[PDB]
RNA sequence: UCCGUGAUAGUUUAAUGGUCAGAAUGGGCGCUUGUCGCGUGCCAGAUCGGGGUUCAAUUCCCCGUCGCGGAGCCA
RNA sequence: CCGGACGGUGGCCAUGGAAGUCGGAAUCCGCUAAGGAGUGUGUAACAACUCACCGGCGGAGUAACUAUGACUCUCGCCUCGUCAUCUAAUUAAGUCAAGCGUUCAUAGCGACAUUGAUUGUUCACCCACUGAACUUAGUACGAGAGGAACAGUUC
RNA sequence: CUCAAAGAUUAAGCCAUGUGGUAAUUCUAAUCCAAGGAAAGCAGGCGCGCAAAUUACCCAAUCCUAAUUCAGGGAGGUAGUGAGGAGGGCAAGUCUGGUGCCAGCAGCCGCGGUAAU
C-alpha cells in the first residue's frame, strides 16, 4: 500500500512471504515476479514480510526481458491463492499467485492484465481498475 | 580542430561575373563550333590548340 | 540527445504601454545586446514584436515587464506539427480541427479560449485558414494539403466547391439580440420563413421546444433560454446536410437542455451531418457518437484530438491529463465531497434560522405557489427546476426586491444578493465597484485565488463594465455578493457563461465560506455537479413552465434529488471508475431495477 | 606552460630567448600575448614536397623554419594559433639548413613540440602571464591530495588550467604491524606543514577555493582532522574561517588518477562545494537574493554592471566562461580592467563555468553581474536603458 | 612499539691507526671520426641533520630523520 | 514613571560610500538648567529609535609525454585485494570567550587553557519496510520554491 | 514531342477512413464496450530506410461475372503525379587575382613549403 493507494484496505490473509514467485499478469515482457519485500509491513523478530492482494511489494524479474531482470521494481499483488475472507463472510481464493510490475506512484508498467483481479486490489489501485477485464 | 572550416571560400574575395553576348543554343552552337573549329581555321602553331592565352 | 523544443511568445496589447516602461522589452533581451532579432519594434502600431525564431527562451523580458503583458512558453515541439491558423503576430493560434461525419454527431468540449468557435467558422466556410501564414487570398487548396492525413481533408473539398452549405447556429449569445430584431418581426417569421422542411416541421420543433408562448414575443425581447431556444428551431428547419452547433446549452434551464439534445439529435437519423460544441457533460454525453477534446491555455493555444469514443473521451476529460500529449491540462482534479468528507456540527445557531410562510406571487399571467419551509443557520439550499417556474421570483422575495401577492416576509436579517442575468448598468470602473463593497475581501488569499490571478482583473480594473465581457463578469459578480457580512446571502445561477474550471471555482467558494462563517446561503442552479457540492438541502420546483409553478421545503440532499430527477426520468447509475454520473436509456432491467430501488444518482454512499 | 628556457642576452638588455612548450588551448592563448610582429620563432615540420619535373621527387627530412612573424590565426575555441611569415633567411647556414630561401612558411602550433620564440618586445605584464600563467579569464580553483597507506600526491590546478603547479608528496602512514607505528602521526603532520607552505607560496591562497582530500581508507578524514588540530594549535585563522576549501572525498586509486575517480564519479562530487563552483555559486545566490526584491543592491548585464560600477557600488564581480570562450579575444581586456575598477572601489571576483547551470543563469544576463555592499539607485540612469 | 642494523660527489658503494677520504658510473673537457656515439687522454666532494669531548674528530660518544630486518604467545 | 537630548559640524584623515555609532588617533569650542566630535538599536549612505544627563513628578639512474622501464650501473601480509559475473543485496559531558557563523562572540557551534544477503562473528556493509495512510489541504505562510496541524476515518 | 516505371530490395513490418427487446453489429425473438458481451487489392498514413505518386473520373474501349437485362466490376481504362570538366589517363598550352603541406582538390597517378598548368 502507501503512495498513490487512494482508500484504506481492511485486512486480508497474508499469502506471500518474501521469497514467494508470482506470475507477472501483465503485458511488460516480465514472466514472473520474486518478492523481496513488502511496503508497510512491520517488525517482529523472525517473522518474514508477507503481502497479500492490493499490497505492494518489491520485486526482481526472475524470468523475462533481460531489460526488466537484474533489477528491483515495485509490484502489486492483484490474485492470491491462500484463502482470504471479506466482510461479507465469504473465503475465497485463485488459482494462482499474481501481481503487475508498477510505479512507486502505482502506475501500470504495462498496459493489459491478463486474468481476472480480486475486488479489493481494484478498489485500491485505479490503474489497476483500468487495465482489468473481470473482476473477482 | 574544425577551425578552419570554410577558411579560403570565405577569404576569396568576391568578382561579380561579368555581362557577355548570350551563346546561341542547340544546332546553331554546333554550327558555330563547326565553323570555329573547321571552316575559317584559326592558328597552327606547330599543330594546333583550342584556347592558350598569351604564347 | 536531447529532446526538441520551441519558443512561442503570445503578447497581449491591451496589458502593454510602451511608453511608461519605454520600449524596455528590447533594451532588456539579451539577444539584441549581441545584435539580434528577438525583439523587433514596430513603429506605426507603437506594439513590441517578438520572434520566436531568434527568442532565446530566457524569459528575462517576461520578468522585467512591469503588466505582465508578455509570456513565453517552451514546449516539445507538440504545437508546431498540428498549425492549422493564427490570427496574427504574437496572437491566438489554433490547432487541429474536429471530424465532421456523416449520420453522426461529433461532439466538441474544452474550456474557453480553445478555438471552438474558430474551429466553426473554418468548417463553415465563414474564415480561411491563414495556416499559420500569408494564405489569405482565397487558398482553401493549400488548406486541403495542410489537412492531408486527416480525414479533415475531404470535408475541404467539399466546401470549396461549394456542394454544401453548412448551416450555423451562432455561438455567442450576447451579441445576437442586437443582431437581430423581429428575425425581422418577432420568432413566427423566421419559423415560418425557414421552415423548408414539412408543414408538420412548424408545429411540431415548436411543440417539443416548449416555444408556443414565445411565438409571438420579438427577439429582442426573449430571454436568455428563450433566444437560444429560437436559433435551435431555425436549425432543424433549414434544408441542408450540415448543420453546426455551437453551445446550444447556454442560458437554458435543466429541462429545456435535455429536450434541446434530443431534437438536435433527430438529424443523424435522417443521415445528415451534425456537430455540436458543449461546456455540459450530461448534454454532451447524449448527443454525441464521437468526441473531441480541445485543450491548452485560454488564448493562447488550444489543440484538438484525434477523433474518439463518446464514453472514452468523457472519462479522460474527467482526469484532467491526456496521455499522447502528455499535459496536464487542468492543474487540479475535480472532486465532490462525499457527504461523509463534511464537518459534523450540531446546527442549529440561534434555534433554527428564519422561516417563510406560504406565498403567493402571481403577475396575472403566471402564478407561483410556495409552501411553507424552514430555514437553519449555516445551511446552504439549493434551488433547481426549470427556468420560468419563478425560482427567480421566490429569491427575490426573500429579497425584499418583490413584494407577495399574499405572504409576508419580513425578515430583520441583512440580506446581500446577487442577480441572474447580469448586464452592466452602474457606471464606474470594476475596481471602484468592488472596493466600494468592500476591500479586505480583496486582501484574502482565498478571493486571490478564485478571482484575481486567475482572470488578471489587474488589468479589468481600468476597463468600464460596459467594455466588458461575459464570464469574466460573472465571477466577479458573485464575489461581490460575497464582499459584505450578511445573515443570509442569496445567488441566482452562478453558472452562467462560465466554462468547467470557473464554475468549479465557484463551487468551492460558496462552500468555504458559508461553512467558516457559520452564514446560510440560498443558491439557485441548472448545474447537476454544482448543486451536489454546495447544498445539505434542496427545493425543488415543479409545474408547467410560462404557466404556473410550485415550490416546496427543504429537503435532504438524497430525498430532493430523487423527487428531482423522477420528473426527467434520467438516471445517473455510476460510473465505477470516473464516479461521474453514468446515464441510463428508458425501458431497461438495470435502469428499471434502480426505479423500484429509488436511486438516480450515486456517490461514495452505501446503497444497491 | 612549461618553459624550458629563457635568457637574456648580453649584447640585448632588452627582449628574451624564450624556449617554451604549450600544453592546452589556454596555453595557446598565452602564447598569442606574447608573441608581436617582427619576432622570429624557429619550430619545426616536415616539408620537401617538390615538384616533378626532374626525378620522381622528393627526399622527406623534418626541416626547421626560423620564420619571421607578420601574421595570425586565431582561434581559441577551435584550438587552433597559427602564424604567417617569411623565412629569415639564414645565410649563415647554422639555421634554416634545408629551406628555400623566398617562399612564405607557416606555423600550426601543436602541444607536441616546443619552439623558441626571439622576442624584440618582451615587457612585464607578458613575464607575469608565462610564469604565474595568463588565465585573465580564469577557468579553474582547484588543487587535490590523493593519498593511500603508502604513497600520496599533492596534486593542485592553477592559477589557469587543470594544468599541476607542483606535485607534492611526504611520507605517508602504511599500516605497520604495531598500532601504526608512530612514523604515522608525525609524518602525515609534516605533510600538512608542507603543503600549508607551498600553497601560500605558489597561490595567493585567495585564489584557489579547493583542497580535495581523497584516500582509499580512513585517511582521508583523518588527516581533515589533523589539519584543524594543528590549525587550532597556530591559531592559523586562514585555514579556521574556512570550512569550505577543504573537502573529503574516497576513491580506489590514488596515484595521478585517482582525482580523476573523485570528480567524475558522483560519489563526492556533483555541483555541491567541489570548491571551483564555491563563492561561484554563493555569491550568483545573493545576486539573485538582491535583484528579485528589486532592492538596487545586484545589477547585471555588460551595459549594466559597467554603469553599477560608474557609482562604485559592488562588492562580488559575477564573470564567465561563456563570454569570453564562445568566441572572442579582445573584449575579455575590457572586462578586466572592469573587476580591477569595481574593487578600487569594492569586492572579491567569482568566474562561473557556463557549461552549468548557474554559468547559464549569469550568461542569460551577458555572462557579467554584480552584488553591490550597499544600495545605489538608479544606476541604469545616466547611463541611458534599464 | 621494543631490541637489532645502516646512511660518503649527479648516483652505488670502498676506507681509517684520532692528525691522512675513494673507487666505479655519471657528467663536464677535448681528440677520434662524414657526423653522433663507443674508444683514447683531462677534470671536480660542507663523508645524513645534530650537538659534545679532544692539541687535532670523516674516524669517539649522545639524539633525531629515513630506509631495513626480527619478534609478536595464554585471550 | 514621564519633558526636554541642542548650535560650530556632516570634526580630521583615511573616503568606493562612512554625516557620532565597522576604522586610525585626537576630546575641543558655544550653549544654557543639562546636553558625549557620541552609550547601544544603525536605511548603502542622515534619518528614525535609543542612552548619559539636565529636569516635571640488493639499491638507484634512464622519459624526442605523465607513468612504466627495453637499457646502463652496484653487492596473499595489508585484504572485505581491484573487474567482471551470480543477487533486490554478496567478509560466500563543563567552565573562559579568541574565533567561526558574510551584519552579530553563545541561534547553531566554539582555539587556546582549565574542572534478508556476506561473514563464527560482536561489529561492520548493503537490499527492503515502517508509526503510517486518508480526507484537513495543495490550503493557512511564501515573490515562488514549498509546504503545515488540532478535528474525523482506517489500519 | 510522343512512349510512361513506379514503395519488391529496408520491415510477408503496422495500419485511420473511403407484438418486441436490446450498449451496440448487415443482432434478431488487436478494436467498441450500459461490465453484460460484440466484432501482400485502389487510394491514403505510419514506419522503415539509399531508395519509389492522388484519399481523383468513368464504364467509353477490353472483356469478364449473374438470368432472355444491360446490372455489376478501383479487374480495366482516363486523367494527376513523375527529363560537369579545363595537369596527364581524357580534351582542353589554360590565362589573371586570392591562398601558402593552413583551407581544399584528387576514382587511381598525384596536387598544394608566394611567383599553384
Ligand atoms: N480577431 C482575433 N484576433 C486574434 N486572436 C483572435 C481573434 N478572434 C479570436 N482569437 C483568438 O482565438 C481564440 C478564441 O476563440 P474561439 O473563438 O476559437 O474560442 P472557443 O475556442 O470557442 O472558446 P470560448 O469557449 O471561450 O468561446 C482566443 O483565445 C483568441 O486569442
Ligand atoms: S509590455 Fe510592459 S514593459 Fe514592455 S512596454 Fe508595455 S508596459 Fe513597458
Ligand atoms: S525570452 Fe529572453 S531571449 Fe526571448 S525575447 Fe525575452 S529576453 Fe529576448
Amino acid at each position: 500500500s502507501g503512495n498513490g493507494a487512494q482508500g484504506t484496505k481492511f485486512r486480508i490473509s497474508l499469502g506471500l512471504p518474501v521469497g514467494a514467485i508470482m506470475n507477472c499478469a501483465d503485458n511488460s515482457g516480465a514472466r514472473n515476479l520474486y518478492i523481496i519485500a513488502v511496503k508497510g509491513s512491520g517488525s517482529r523478530l523472525n517473522r518474514l514480510p508477507a503481502a497479500s492482494l492490493g499490497d505492494m511489494v518489491m520485486a526482481t524479474v526472475k524470468k523475462g526481458k533481460p531489460e526488466l531482470r537484474k533489477k528491483v521494481m515495485p509490484a502489486i499483488v492483484v490474485r492470491q491463492a491462500k484463502s482470504w475472507r471479506r466482510r461479507d463472510g465469504v473465503f475465497l481464493y485463485f488459482e494462482d499467485n499474481a501481481g503487475v510490475i508498477a510505479n512507486p506512484k502505482g502506475e501500470m508498467k504495462g498496459s493489459a492484465i491478463t486474468g481476472p483481479v480480486g475486488k479489493e486490489c481494484a478498489d485500491l489501485w485505479p490503474r489497476v481498475a483500468s487495465n482489468s477485464g473481470v473482476v473477482v | 580542430s574544425l577551425a578552419r572550416a570554410g577558411k579560403v571560400k570565405s577569404q576569396t574575395p568576391k568578382v561579380e561575373k561579368t555581362e557577355k553576348p548570350k551563346k546561341p543554343k542547340g544546332r546553331a552552337y554546333k554550327r558555330l563550333l563547326y565553323t570555329r573549329r573547321f571552316v575559317n581555321v584559326t592558328l597552327v602553331n606547330g599543330k594546333r590548340r583550342m584556347n592558350p592565352g598569351p604564347s | 540527445m536531447s529532446d526538441k523544443n520551441s519558443r512561442i511568445a503570445i503578447v497581449s496589447a491591451d496589458k502593454c504601454k510602451p511608453k511608461k516602461c519605454r520600449q524596455e522589452c528590447k533594451r532588456s533581451c539579451p539577444v539584441v545586446k549581441t545584435g539580434k532579432l528577438c525583439i523587433e519594434v514596430t513603429p506605426t502600431s507603437k506594439i513590441a514584436f517578438i520572434s520566436e525564431i531568434l527568442c532565446i527562451g530566457c524569459g528575462i523580458c517576461v520578468k522585467k515587464c512591469p503588466f505582465d503583458a508578455i509570456q513565453i512558453i517552451n514546449l516539445p515541439t507538440n504545437l508546431e506539427a498540428h498549425v492549422t491558423h493564427r490570427y496574427s503576430a504574437n496572437s491566438f493560434k489554433l490547432h487541429r480541427l474536429p471530424t465532421p461525419r456523416p449520420g453522426q454527431v461529433l461532439g466538441l468540449v474544452g474550456t474557453n479560449g480553445i478555438g471552438k468557435s474558430t474551429a466553426l467558422k473554418i468548417l463553415a466556410g465563414k474564415q480561411k485558414p491563414n495556416l499559420g501564414r500569408f494564405d489569405d487570398p482565397p487558398e482553401w487548396q493549400e488548406i486541403i494539403k495542410y489537412f492531408r492525413g486527416s480525414e479533415l481533408q475531404n470535408y475541404f473539398t467539399k466546401m470549396l466547391e461549394d456542394d454544401i452549405k453548412a448551416i450555423i447556429k451562432p455561438q455567442y449569445v450576447d451579441n445576437i439580440p442586437r443582431a437581430i430584431k423581429g428575425p425581422v418581426q418577432k420568432v413566427g417569421e423566421l419559423l415560418k420563413l425557414r421552415m423548408e422542411k414539412s408543414p408538420e416541421d412548424v408545429k411540431r420543433y415548436i411543440k417539443i421546444l416548449q416555444l408556443e408562448n414565445v411565438l409571438k414575443r420579438d427577439i429582442e425581447k426573449l430571454s436568455g433560454g428563450e433566444l437560444q431556444r429560437f436559433a435551435i428551431g431555425m436549425s432543424c428547419v433549414q434544408e441542408a446536410d450540415v448543420y453546426m452547433f455551437d453551445e446550444p446549452s447556454s442560458y437554458l434551464d435543466v429541462k429545456q437542455r435535455l429536450n434541446a439534445a434530443q431534437i438536435i439529435r433527430s438529424l443523424l437519423a435522417p443521415t445528415k451531418y451534425v456537430i455540436c460544441v458543449e461546456h455540459d457533460l450530461s448534454v454532451l454525453d447524449y448527443l454525441s457518437d464521437f468526441v473531441c477534446i480541445i485543450y491548452g491555455v485560454p488564448s493562447v493555444y488550444g489543440v484538438v484530438t484525434l477523433p474518439a469514443s463518446v464514453r472514452e473521451g468523457i472519462n479522460i476529460f474527467l482526469d484532467g491529463h491526456i496521455p499522447a500529449e502528455n499535459l496536464r491540462f487542468r492543474t487540479e482534479a475535480l472532486q465532490f465531497r462525499i457527504a461523509d468528507a463534511t464537518e459534523d456540527l450540531q446546527n442549529d445557531s440561534a434555534s433554527r434560522a428564519f422561516s417563510y410562510p406560504s406565498l403567493k406571487k402571481t403577475q396575472g399571467d403566471f402564478v407561483l405557489n410556495v409552501e411553507e419551509g424552514e430555514f437553519s443557520d449555516s445551511e446552504i439550499l439549493v434551488m433547481m427546476g426549470e427556468n420560468g417556474t419563478g425560482k427567480t421570483t421566490l429569491i427575490k422575495l426573500l429579497a425584499g426586491a418583490l413584494k407577495p401577492d399574499e405572504g409576508q416576509d419580513i425578515p430583520k436579517l441583512n440580506v446581500s444578493m446577487k442577480p441572474q442575468k447580469i448586464a452592466p448598468k452602474f457606471p464606474g470602473t470594476v475596481r471602484q465597484l468592488f472596493f466600494k463593497k468592500i476591500r479586505g475581501q480583496f486582501l484574502n488569499p482565498q478571493f486571490q485565488t478564485d478571482v484575481v490571478k486567475p482572470l488578471r482583473i489587474d488589468d479589468i480594473i481600468d476597463q468600464e463594465v460596459q467594455h466588458l465581457s461575459g464570464g469574466e463578469l460573472q465571477r466577479v459578480a458573485i464575489v461581490l455578493a460575497l464582499g459584505i457580512p450578511a445573515d443570509i446571502y442569496l445567488i441566482d445561477e452562478p453558472s452562467a457563461y462560465l466554462d468547467s474550471e470557473q464554475r468549479i471555482i465557484c463551487s468551492k467558494v460558496i462552500r468555504r465560506f458559508i461553512l467558516h462563517n457559520k452564514k446560510t446561503a440560498f443558491i439557485v442552479e441548472h448545474d447537476f455537479i454544482m448543486a451536489t457540492y454546495l447544498a445539505d438541502k434542496v427545493i425543488v420546483f415543479e409545474g408547467i413552465p410560462s404557466k404556473n409553478a410550485h415550490a416546496r421545503a427543504p429537503e435532504s440532499l438524497l430525498t430532493g434529488c430523487n423527487r428531482f430527477l423522477k420528473n426527467l426520468n434520467v438516471t445517473f447509475r455510476r460510473d465505477p471508475n470516473s464516479f461521474r454520473p453514468r446515464i441510463n436509456k428508458l425501458d431497461s432491467q438495470m435502469d428499471k431495477e434502480q426505479k423500484s430501488s429509488g436511486n438516480y444518482f450515486f456517490l461514495d454512499n452505501t446503497g444497491i | 606552460m612549461k618553459v624550458i628556457s629563457l635568457k637574456k642576452d648580453s649584447f640585448n638588455k632588452g627582449g628574451a630567448v624564450i624556449t617554451l612548450l604549450p600544453e592546452d588551448k589556454e596555453d595557446l592563448f598565452t602564447v598569442y600575448q606574447i608573441v608581436d610582429k617582427d619576432d622570429e620563432l624557429i619550430f619545426k615540420k616536415k616539408f620537401t614536397s617538390k615538384l616533378d619535373e626532374a626525378g620522381k621527387k622528393k627526399s622527406t627530412d623534418l626541416v626547421k623554419l626560423k620564420i619571421k612573424v607578420i601574421s595570425e590565426d586565431f582561434d581559441m575555441k577551435d584550438e587552433y594559433l597559427k602564424y604567417k611569415g617569411v623565412t629569415v633567411t639564414d645565410e649563415s647556414g647554422a639555421s634554416n639548413v634545408d629551406i628555400p630561401v623566398g617562399k612564405y612558411l607557416s606555423f600550426t602550433l601543436d602541444y607536441v613540440y616546443p619552439f623558441t620564440i626571439i622576442k624584440q618586445n618582451f615587457n612585464k605584464f607578458m613575464q607575469k602571464l608565462l610564469n604565474e600563467a595568463c588565465n585573465i579569464e580564469y577557468k579553474s580553483d582547484t588543487a587535490a591530495v590523493v593519498l593511500q597507506e603508502g604513497i600520496a600526491h599533492v596534486c593542485l590546478v592553477t592559477s589557469s588550467s587543470t594544468i599541476l603547479k607542483q606535485k607534492i608528496e611526504y611520507s605517508m602512514p602504511k599500516k605497520k604491524r604495531t598500532t601504526d607505528v608512530l612514523k604515522f602521526d608525525e609524518k602525515t603532520e609534516k605533510f600538512y606543514k608542507a603543503i600549508y607552505s607551498a600553497m601560500k607560496k605558489d597561490l595567493n591562497f585567495d585564489k584557489l577555493k579547493t583542497i580535495i582530500l581523497c584516500s582509499p581508507g580512513f585517511y582521508a578524514k583523518i588527516l581533515m582532522d589533523k589539519i584543524f588540530q594543528y590549525a587550532e594549535e597556530e591559531h592559523n585563522k586562514k585555514i579556521l574561517d574556512n570550512k569550505g576549501m577543504f573537502f573529503i572525498a574516497h576513491c580506489s586509486t590514488g596515484y595521478l588518477q585517482g582525482i580523476n575517480e573523485v570528480l567524475k564519479n558522483p560519489l563526492y562530487a556533483s555541483k555541491l562545494q567541489d570548491t571551483k563552483y564555491s563563492k561561484e555559486i554563493m555569491v550568483m545566490d545573493e545576486f539573485l537574493l538582491h535583484l528579485n526584491k528589486d532592492d538596487d543592491k545586484a545589477w547585471y548585464g555588460e551595459k549594466e554592471v559597467v554603469k553599477a560600477a560608474e557609482y562604485g557600488a559592488i562588492s562580488y564581480l559575477l564573470l564567465t566562461d561563456k563570454v569570453l570562450h564562445s568566441d572572442n579575444i579582445a573584449q575579455r581586456e575590457e572586462y578586466l580592467k572592469l573587476m580591477d575598477s569595481v574593487e578600487s572601489n569594492g569586492g572579491k571576483a567569482l568566474v562561473l563555468s557556463t557549461l552549468h547551470s548557474l554559468g547559464e543563469e549569469l550568461d542569460q544576463l551577458t555572462g557579467i553581474a554584480c552584488i553591490l555592499k550597499y544600495p545605489l539607485p538608479d544606476l541604469d540612469e545616466d547611463d541611458g536603458e534599464e
